[PDB]
């Protein structure tokens, strides 16, 4: 249905214009009209005011809409200054509907003088035109009057036109507002038509009659329709009761021929107005006709478990035996109205079922009207709405009522698709919705290697040597259509290469020509069986991708140029509902497991580091030499992802030895993790194994750390693609090489010493003899470190009760802290063969060193002065007597910063050696 | 070793007693060198301080009166009370609080409204006698359960147009009555007659002083009256606060959305209040009726409950009708009313009340935090509500009060009232972070070192170069003795 351009009347404001709504379509003429009604129009009738209209619309010749001279009389008189009828203010149009030549109107608010008493009735009337004739027509203006009678009869409420020229007509007022029908032929109104009477008798007439009491205030006749319901041939009258049975509301079909009932529905909730409007058409093209029943105010269980109302329709398909199968439909808003109108449409698509409208006036945004489509199909109406047409006209003063009147299977224009119209006399409009041509497209599309090798490059690439693997694609379109369409139309057709790859990551396939994922391409089709068909070749990229198990799609897609599809009116074709816009296939790529497509990994790993032991400290790269392995169909993309801890640090694989892969590899931090990444094939040569030669830093640089890495390959298989965990821990070693050593200066002394004389309480330097200094270094020449050791250092004190080196004071680098067991300066004195002396035979003196702490390598001294006791020597125990002092130093650690770890203990120690000779020997 | 009392350098008394009610500063000379004078409270009193040397203040809540919370309905000296206790008077030291309970019990009678919707269509000329009748007799039932009743009344026959009009006649538009030759009054839409009014005399007499008129057809509009009564506040006079109960009486059946187009009348009802200066509904002829709906959401949306006091012989009809607009009952119509006046009395006893707590005349500088024992002693901290209540129903909260530091104003109050309820807590509030001992202050006077200070509560507030307990000694001066 053409909702961008409809065609849009206006009518006299306030007028109602569109209160109904129908077409026109003359036998003796071509041209076709819309007839819209207009109850509240003023028109030129003397002395009437508000009278109601009928207007003939042009359609496309400028859209002019004219009035019908249906009646140019004023009131009648029955007598002198005594009226007979009173026509102001009837709602005159209120009901069109137009069978070829005959057109038939009706004002259910006209009153008239009752011929027996001077008295108001609305006893409703009708127009009837021929070709040329003009009649008037009103069963329920007879001689019973009253409301007993048919005086409130109110006929023309609701008519139509039977198949065979028998006019239905329904007065709800008639017998207390019981409601009656009264079907009559049309040949017979024209006949016994006479103007100077008013209670015309026709003979064939078939009315209901008066029911008991209590039958009253149902309203029978409130809407009419007309469908065959015994299989007589004949259309038989379809009426609904919205009052009847307790306010639930009924439907009754009399028969054609002798008005007996037939079938009675019944409604389940009171108030609901089961039966406002009725409609007879075959929705199932079964050929029997199917009833829709409309309960605009029928309220339903909600979200919340309380009443909303939504409106309802009941759809009673009908079946052979004389039963009735029925279905419901229900609104998709509150207080929207839906179902207040429904209006056939025939095949509006062609599709070889009837379709039909259902209006709800007051849905929409802003309660501006809304109609939904429903389509036809066998074994009853399709419940999900196909098109949904919108009001754009908002409230004056009034509600729109956008579709509060309908009327459809009318083909206005002649392109073989019936039209609709729909009527907003809320502002007093009438649209006309033209409906398109709808075109079926079949396209198929085929790709003639699904499984594709790399192998098979036997295409010669363009514009180089080169060769390409080159495959086919096929695509074809038909596009058949009913009614008038164009003979030839420009459909536009693309295709890409490879669908999925999101956000444009790589396309590994490329058209032979003028290489490009996509393409497309205007090409004609006529609408007919040629199968019309085109080909491309294309080539997939070597080593150009990394993903080669994810299938290959390809993608296409049609676009009809509607724009030189329409017609010569502007009027632009559609394409099916159903069809997919796009049509996609499946291609593959193979590696390997031929036979098994669908290929299947066994991956496995291991770890064994050969240097399983570290110095805590520098040494060499830590290397795993892991072994990657698989046993399955295969493994793509393998890659070995190895978690290092914070203490170790990615490190280039090893290339002194050759047995281990050249692998290349790298390095990231997602997630906060340590990731080392490198490749394993892709694929894995039948899982054959590999040996890796990756290395790390291993800096530790956290005493607190005890002793791992942890490592998996994977592969981009589709399944079994992870391996299980491996994990190694290599241990940690406390290689505090810590070592003592020292040194003396002076290495000899000469005695007696030049410039010297024997002193008994030397006081100074000089007075006791040459100064003797002893430096000791211990340093921690080793990876690992210690916190706090003790180190210890013995000193020779005297010999033979003689001073051997008067120690003047000790010097601490500061990396320890030094204490003396005994006195330190007691006098405070201002700062041949050798035999060894030392604290084995002579009074030794020993200072206790605590050390702190010394690092990787690191190294702290002490220092030690003393005076050599010259009077030592120059005792007759010592005369010409050659000595070689001795003194030694140790040391102990006790702590280290590697708490967690194990502590040893570890101990040494040295000597340092000083000689003293008598220079002056005796003479030979 | 206080926590706070000394480790902040605490060294004056107005500062020690801010800092935090746990610190209170020992004021007497007499007081032997050791911990400060604000040591821990626990051990301050014995850590050389005499009793009398140390005041420990601590927040207190009194309630100076207080009354029994009205068991019993009958009339008070004054009035009834709801809220107890009456008033409090509240002592806060700097940054401290505690809790105090407040309990409401309701005992005030509900308010309720009640508008009548009579049928003055001709069928019931027979029924009007009971119609009068059952309209007495709900005042009179009701202000016997209640005393806050209001009541009113319209009424209504059927749209103003044909073919439910009788037109035909030119002098039946003044008497539709004229073909059995009696008077009737012209017909109507729908008038409003009395308005909620307390005058249960007048709306007696209104109501007795009324007649019938005619139409056609023998459904009528009431529906048109219900939805008009429903929507117009003002003209009605619909209360707030009150239960809002709306009878409606008629015996034949009732026009539904739609009707209203053998009479040309097209336009859905608007749901608006269209009810002019004249008290008319203006737009009548130019409206549909309302669809049930419409009547159901109107009637929701203002808290109205309908009653149908209908005649034996459509009372099933409108049964069923009750059951597409929940929350709303039916009772025979007779002269026996007591069928119809059990369903008030049950729709009274179904009323229930709520409570809610105010904070009016709080400064930024207090704080409450609520705790709700409601129905059930039931107990759940956080928040000033509490549903169900009867009359005689009884709630309490438990409210801890909070305040920073020393306020700014020695003097304030506040006043906590439920929601409605005219009874209200009155609590004063006073502040005493001031220092007592302070009151002694000596500037520069005699004591001290030859002055150089202000002596407040046994140190001296010295100056430059004079700090010191006395002023005895400068900021940077040590004694080598
Ligand atoms: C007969 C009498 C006992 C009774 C009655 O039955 N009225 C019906 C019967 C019509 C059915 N006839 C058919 N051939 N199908 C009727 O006409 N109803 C429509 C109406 O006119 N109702 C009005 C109320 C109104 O104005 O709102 C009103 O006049 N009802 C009268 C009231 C009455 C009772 C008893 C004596 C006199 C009048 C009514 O109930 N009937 C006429």
């Amino acid at each position: 249905l053409d909702v961008d351009s409809p065609a849009e009347y206006s009518g006299p404001e306030g007028s109602y214009f569109g209160f109904a709504v129908d077409f026109f379509v003359p036998s003796a003429s071509s041209r076709m009209f819309l007839l819209v009604g207009a109850p509240k129009a003023n028109t030129t009738q003397p002395g009437i005011v508000e009278g109601g209209q009928v207007l003939k619309c042009d359609w496309s010749s400028t859209r002019r809409c004219q009035p019908i001279e249906f009646d140019a009389t004023g009131n009648r008189d029955y007598a002198k200054d005594d009226p007979l009828e009173f026509k102001s203010h009837q709602w005159f149009g209120a009901s069109v509907r137009s069978k070829q030549d005959k057109i038939l109107a009706c004002a259910p608010l006209y009153h008239w003088r009752t011929e027996m008493k001077q008295e108001r009735e609305p006893v409703g009337t009708c127009f009837l035109q021929d070709g040329t004739k003009t009649v008037e027509y009103a069963p329920c203006r007879s001689q019973d009057i009253d409301a007993d009678g048919q005086g409130f009869c109110q006929g023309g409420f609701s008519i139509d036109f039977t198949k065979a020229d028998r006019v239905l007509l329904g007065g709800p007022g008639s017998f207390y507002w019981q409601g009656q029908l009264i079907s009559d032929q049309v040949a017979e109104i024209v006949s016994k038509y006479d103007p100077n009477v008013y209670s015309i008798k026709y003979n064939n007439q078939l009315a209901t009659r008066t029911a008991q009491a209590i039958f009253d205030d149902s309203y029978l006749g409130y809407s009419v329709a007309v469908g065959d319901f015994n299989g007589d041939g004949i259309d038989d009258f379809v009426s609904g009761v919205p009052r009847a049975a307790r306010t639930l509301g009924m439907v009754y079909i009399y028969d054609g021929k002798n008005m007996s009932s037939l079938y009675n529905f019944t409604g389940e909730q009171m108030a609901a107005y089961f039966g406002f409007s009725v409609a007879a058409t075959d929705i199932n093209g079964d050929d029997y006709a199917d009833v829709f029943i409309g309960a605009p105010l029928f309220m339903d269980r909600g979200s919340d478990g309380k009443l909303q109302e939504v409106g309802q329709v009941s759809v009673s398909l009908q079946r052979a035996s004389g039963d009735f199968q029925t279905t419901k439909l229900n609104g998709f808003e509150v207080f929207a109205r839906f179902g207040s109108a429904i209006a056939p449409l025939g095949d509006l698509d062609q599709d070889g079922f009837n379709d039909i409208a259902i209006a709800a006036p007051y849905g929409g945004e802003d309660k501006k009207g809304i109609v939904y489509i429903f389509n036809g199909r066998s074994t009853g109406l399709n419940a999900v709405p196909s098109q949904i047409l919108e009001g754009q006209w908002a409230a004056r003063s009034m509600p729109p009522s956008f579709g509060y009147s309908m009327k459809g299977a009318t083909d206005i224009d002649k392109n073989g698709y019936p039209d609709l119209i729909v009527g907003a006399f809320g502002v007093d409009r009438a649209i006309l919705y033209r409906a398109r041509p709808v075109i079926t497209v079949n396209a198929g599309l085929e790709v003639y290697p699904s499984i594709l090798n790399q192998d098979n490059k036997t295409c010669s690439l363009p514009g180089t040597a080169l060769k390409v693997s080159c495959f086919n694609v096929r695509f074809c379109l038909k596009a058949d259509g009913k009614g008038v369409l164009p003979r030839k139309l420009n459909f536009q057709v693309e295709l890409l290469l490879d669908k999925l790859k999101q956000k444009g990551a790589i396309r590994r396939a490329l058209f032979l020509y003028s290489r490009s994922p996509s393409h497309s391409k205007n090409m004609t089709i006529s609408r007919g069986g040629l199968m019309q068909c085109e080909e491309l070749i294309a080539y997939l990229r070597e080593s150009e991708f990394r993903d080669k198990l994810t299938p290959i799609t390809i993608f296409m897609e049609y676009r009809l140029d509607y724009r030189t599809a329409a017609d010569t009116t502007g009027l632009q074709p559609i394409l099916n509902q159903f069809t997919p816009a796009n049509i996609s296939r499946q291609a593959h790529i193979l590696l390997d497991c031929g036979e098994d497509n669908v290929c299947k990994p066994k991956l496995e790993v291991s770890v064994d580091s050969d240097q399983k032991k570290i110095y805590i400290g520098d040494d060499n790269p830590l290397t795993l030499i892991v072994k990657a392995q698989n046993q399955g169909e295969g493994a793509y993309e393998a890659e070995l992802i190895v978690s290092i801890p914070l203490q170790a640090d990615f490190i280039g694989v090893v290339r002194n030895n050759e047995a281990l892969a050249r692998l290349s590899c790298a390095f990231k931090t997602e997630n906060q993790t340590r990731q080392v990444v490198c490749d394993l094939g892709n694929p894995m040569k039948a899982g054959t194994q590999l040996l890796a030669g990756l290395r790390f830093s291993v800096h530790q640089q956290s005493e607190m750390d005890t002793s791992k890495f942890d490592l998996q390959i994977q592969s981009s298989n589709l399944f079994d693609k992870v391996s299980p965990v491996v994990s190694h821990k290599v241990d940690l070693a406390v290689l505090a090489a810590v070592e003592i050593r020292g040194v003396s200066s002076p290495d000899h002394v000469f005695l007696p010493i030049p410039n010297w004389e024997h002193k008994e309480n030397p006081e100074t330097e000089e007075d006791v003899g040459p100064v003797v200094q002893h430096i000791y270094e211990l340093r921690n020449n080793g990876p690992s470190s210690f916190s706090k050791a003790m180190l210890h250092l013995q000193w020779p004190y005297k010999y033979n009760n003689n001073t051997l080196l008067y120690i003047l004071h000790y010097d601490i680098d500061g990396p320890m802290n030094c204490t003396s067991d005994m006195e330190i300066n007691p006098l405070r004195i201002k700062i041949g063969d050798i035999h060894t002396l030392g604290c084995g035979v002579a009074q030794c003196l020993k200072i206790v060193c605590q050390v702190g702490r010394l690092d990787r390598g690191k190294s702290a001294i002490l220092y030690v002065k003393s005076l050599l006791w010259t009077e030592t020597f120059m005792n007759k125990e010592n005369q010409n007597h050659s000595y070689s002092l001795k003194s030694s130093a140790s040391f102990n650690v006790i702590e280290f910063p590697y708490k967690n770890l194990p502590i040893e203990d570890i101990t040494n120690s040295t000597l340092v050696t000083t000689n003293v000779t008598w220079g002056i020997q005796p003479a030979p | 070793g206080p926590n706070i009392c000394t480790t902040r350098g605490v060294s004056s008394c107005q500062q020690c007693l801010a800092v935090s009610p746990m610190c209170a500063w020992c004021s007497d000379e007499a007081l032997p060198l050791g911990s400060p004078r604000c040591d821990l409270k626990e051990n301050l009193l014995k850590d050389n301080c005499a009793p009398e040397s140390i005041e420990f203040p601590v927040s207190e809540a009194r309630v100076l009166e207080d009354r029994p919370l009205s068991d019993k309905g009958s009339g008070d000296s004054s009035q009834v009370t709801q809220v107890s206790p009456q008033r409090i008077a509240l002592r806060l030291r700097p940054d401290d609080s505690k809790n105090f309970s407040i309990q409401v019990r309701q005992v005030e009678d509900y308010p309720v409204d009640i508008y009548y919707l009579m049928d003055l269509s001709y069928s019931m000329k027979d029924d009007l006698w009971s119609i009068q009748n059952l309209g007495t007799k709900l005042a009179t039932q009701m202000r016997k359960l209640t005393s806050n009743l209001r009541i009113g009344f319209g009424a209504f026959v059927d749209k103003p147009v044909s073919p439910y009009m009788y037109i035909s006649p030119p002098e039946a538009l003044e008497n539709p009555c004229y073909d059995m030759k009696t008077t009737c009054l012209p017909m109507f839409g729908y008038k409003h007659v009395l308005t909620l009014t307390d005058q249960v005399t007048r709306f007696n007499e209104e109501v007795k002083k009324q007649s019938v008129s005619r139409n056609r057809d023998a459904p009528e509009g009431g529906f048109d009256a219900i939805m008009q009564a429903t929507v117009c506040d003002e003209k009605i006079g619909w209360r707030n606060d009150a239960s809002h109960l709306l009878v409606f009486t008629t015996d034949a059946k009732t026009h539904i959305a739609l009707d209203g187009r053998l009479a040309g009348i097209v336009q859905p009802n608007d749901g608006q209040c269209h009810v002019g200066s004249d008290n008319h509904y203006s737009a009548s002829t130019t409206m549909d009726y309302p669809s049930l709906g419409l009547m159901t959401e109107k009637l929701s949306q203002k808290n109205i409950n309908l009653i149908f006091a209908v005649t034996e012989n459509v009372v099933n009809l409108y049964q069923n009708y009750s059951e597409l607009i929940p929350g709303t009952t039916v009772g025979v119509l007779s002269m026996d009313s007591s069928n119809v006046l059990q369903l008030i009395v049950d729709a009274y006893g179904k009323i229930r009340s709520k409570v809610e707590l105010e904070v009016r005349d709080l400064p930024e500088e207090l704080s409450l935090s609520f705790n709700a024992t409601c129905l059930n002693n039931e107990v759940i901290p956080g928040l000033k509500s509490c549903m169900g209540l009867k009359i005689g129903d009884t709630v309490s909260f438990s409210i801890e009060a909070k305040v920073r530091g020393c306020p700014q104003e020695k003097e304030k109050s506040f006043t906590i009232k439920p929601v409605g309820f005219k009874d209200s807590l009155i609590v004063q509030v006073t502040f005493d972070c001031d220092c007592a001992c302070q009151a002694q202050a000596e500037p520069n006077s005699h004591r001290c070192n030859n002055g150089n200070g202000t002596f407040e509560c046994g140190v001296c507030r010295c100056g430059p170069g004079w700090l010191g307990s006395q002023c005895e000694c400068s900021e940077e001066d040590y004694r080598p003795s």
